[PDB]
């Protein structure tokens, strides 16, 4: 099967460094050159790096020259991203892709994109959130995830019975450097008293995992 | 250098109908010119290439024309999951580089709906740590401009609340926004009203929630 995956993400302190890999699988690896692109949280692609099939040339954006370098192990079906110097700007979702030209130097098209790595610079370090109860003919209540890094968390209601009116909404960076973000469920007045709501927040980087009770 | 604009930013339109999105360039890139989709949370993945080519495996409903510095791609008949991001991508020779559009997002349009408006002090919890968030939650609203602005004993807050907004539901097509209002523990106990003002299409006056407590 056709594909890219990638891996080397994970969180970095500003002036660090960091080495993505992107392993290619059911193509010719060696005939196509190759590219990384990222996507800035809530921002748009940002090309990054090409190298050629045979690895003879390479270029590079001007916001990452000289602290980044594209290389390639064609003997492993291997791309790589060594990122020197990082700065909070470089954080974003790396991809890797492909480009659509078959033994061709003039690169143009990314026609086989990978899942994309999360790579987040700050000087922040891996914490776990607070979770703290949003208390409440239609009521509302929630919970608010707060100050915990990198992202994502998750969350669900009732262990994931209750989906219905409920909205999770994309977290902020606050000015400390860490996360927060709310999530809320809006129910009828009546179930307020005949229904328990708790919500069940997961934050994988820190192994956390909080179940709170949101009571009226 | 090539600058791709993109236009509209947001399209808004009704499943099944034609959509229709503008790229254009800064100088000339013949038909070199393509587009990707980017669905929520997933990665892009190419639609058209050379300006009208379709990617291995794209439905005909994709179709891409122009040359020189005029491009749309066409999407005969939207499903679902083509309320996306779509952007048209180019080469740069001054520098080397792929430039890419800005972007378009696809909205289904619906009919003005209010926010409904609810007001969350902090919890005794949370107070015990030093801090104090105030959230207030605008739900179920369309078009997504909303304005909220706090207001703490009738002073108008500035610079110390953040917000953010949903993706627009796939069963209602509203959006609901969240702003959180930060404060020390200290200054929360100084001030008795807290209050989010709400503006929006659907309100013809500001609607306040409010409590008294801190």
């Amino acid at each position: 099967q056709v594909q890219l995956v990638e891996s080397g993400g994970g969180v970095v302190q500003p002036g660090r460094s960091l080495r993505l890999s992107c392993a290619a699988s059911g193509f010719t690896f060696s005939s196509y050159g190759m590219h990384w692109v990222r996507q800035a949280p809530g921002k748009g692609l940002e090309w990054v790096a090409v190298i050629w099939y045979d690895g003879t040339n390479t270029y590079y954006a001007d916001s990452v020259k000289g602290r980044f370098t594209i290389s390639r192990d064609n003997s492993k079906n291997t791309l790589y991203l060594q990122m020197n110097s990082l700065r909070a700007e470089d954080t974003a979702v790396y991809y890797c892709a492909r480009d659509l030209a078959y033994r061709d130097y003039v690169w143009r098209y990314f026609d086989l994109w990978g899942r994309g790595t999360l790579v987040t610079v700050s000087g922040a370090s891996t914490k776990g959130p607070s979770v703290f109860p949003l208390a409440p003919g239609t009521a509302a209540l929630g919970c608010l995830v707060k100050d915990y890094f990198p992202e994502p968390v998750t969350v669900s209601w009732n262990s994931g019975a209750l989906t219905s009116g409920v909205h999770t909404f994309p977290a902020v960076l606050q000015s400390s450097g860490l996360y927060s973000l709310s999530s809320v469920v809006t129910v009828p007045s009546s179930s307020l008293g005949t229904q328990t709501y708790i919500c069940n927040v997961n934050h994988k980087p820190s192994n956390t995992k909080v179940d709170k009770r949101v009571e009226p | 250098e090539i600058v791709l604009t993109q236009s509209p930013a947001t399209l808004s339109l009704s499943p099944g109908e034609r959509a229709t999105l503008s790229c254009r360039a800064s100088q000339s890139v013949s038909t070199y010119l393509a587009w990707y989709q980017q669905k929520f949370g997933q990665a892009p993945r190419l639609l058209i290439y050379d300006a009208s080519n379709r990617a291995t495996g794209i439905p005909a409903r994709f179709s891409g024309s122009g040359s020189g510095t005029d491009f749309t791609l066409t999407i005969s008949s939207l499903e679902p999951e083509d309320f996306a991001v779509y952007y048209c991508q180019c080469r740069s020779n001054w520098p080397p580089g792929i430039t890419f559009g800005q972007g378009t997002r696809l909205e289904i349009k619906r009919t003005v709906a209010a926010p409904s408006v609810f007001i969350f002090p902090p919890s005794d919890e949370q107070l015990k740590s030093g801090t104090a968030s105030v959230v207030c939650l605008l739900n179920n609203f369309y078009p997504r401009e909303a304005k909220v602005q706090w207001k703490v004993d009738n002073a108008l807050q500035s610079g110390n609340s953040q917000e953010s907004v949903t993706e627009q539901d796939s069963k209602d097509s509203t959006y609901s926004l969240s702003s959180t209002l930060t404060l020390s523990k200290a200054d929360y106990e100084k001030h008795k009203v807290y209050a989010c003002e709400v503006t929006h299409q659907g309100l013809s006056s500001p609607v306040t929630k409010s409590f008294n407590r801190g």
